[PDB]
């Protein structure tokens, strides 16, 4: 498993002098994904006496 | 402080008593099911698991309804003379509590459940809901 | 307060052609 | 405020020699310019506790 940045988003504005406020904006956004392994088996079969 | 869990194992509607409902499974690696009696049954209740494909016409459509496998482990020594895995909710299950369930091999995109026949006026006393877990996509 | 954070399932293919300029022809 | 400058003057006639008597053509023009910068607010918080 690992982590993913989605977007980082914007954060602030060009607001207007002489006002003493702000804004919030957009927070970003932070996936956790993850994946799996596989497997790849086999099998094979004889006789012996034609192995001799 | 819960936390926002619907990401992170989110879950679906799989069979509401009345219909089923196949849902993806792609996005996610691994996934299990939850049943739930509404009210006292009066058998055993079995159901037939079945996974779908893409259908042809649109890529992320379910298309029909291939019934998976069963795969026996170490000790298993039912097999359901079928080799065609289903899950039957025991009779005398108490009306406030759950159990588990899941297939230890998936195949193909969307998972649903149907009442196995017979069997079918109990299941419209059950609800079942799979859930699933980290994402892969 | 509930705040949704929601996201697709099914990815759609991104095909386009990749025009050129064509053979070069003369104003005239 | 700054200073532009429009062009320059046009004084400096070839006029003929029996004319005792020069002249202006056109002095010139300069200009005075302005402007003002602009501000970028933001503002955000975190639950003490839900952020360590």
């Amino acid at each position: 498993t690992y982590m993913k940045i989605a977007d980082y988003g914007q954060l602030g504005e060009y607001t207007c002098d002489a006002k003493c406020d702000a804004e919030f904006g957009e927070p970003g956004n932070i996936r956790h994904l993850e994946g799996k392994t596989y497997d790849y088996r086999g099998v094979f079969c004889f006789n012996r006496k034609n192995l001799q | 402080m819960n936390f926002n869990v619907g990401v992170d194992f989110p879950s679906f509607i799989a069979w509401d008593g009345e219909e089923s409902f196949p849902v993806k499974v792609d996005g996610f690696n691994q996934f299990g099911f939850t049943f739930k009696t509404i009210a006292a049954l009066t058998a055993a209740t079995t159901f037939n698991i079945f996974y779908h494909e893409p259908s042809d016409a649109d890529p992320c459509v379910p298309g029909p309804a291939i019934r998976v496998p069963e795969v026996p482990f170490c000790d298993t020594v039912l097999l359901s003379e079928d080799g065609l895995a289903a899950v039957t909710l025991p009779e005398t299950v108490t009306p406030d509590s759950f159990c588990a369930g899941t297939v230890p091999c998936m195949n193909g995109q969307w998972i649903s459940i149907a009442p196995a026949t017979g069997s079918e006026t109990n299941a419209a006393n059950v609800q079942i809901t799979v859930t699933m877990k980290g994402a892969t996509r | 307060m509930v705040k949704l954070n929601c996201r697709p399932l099914c990815q759609a293919p991104t095909a386009s052609r990749l025009v050129s300029p064509p053979c070069f022809i003369c104003r005239g």
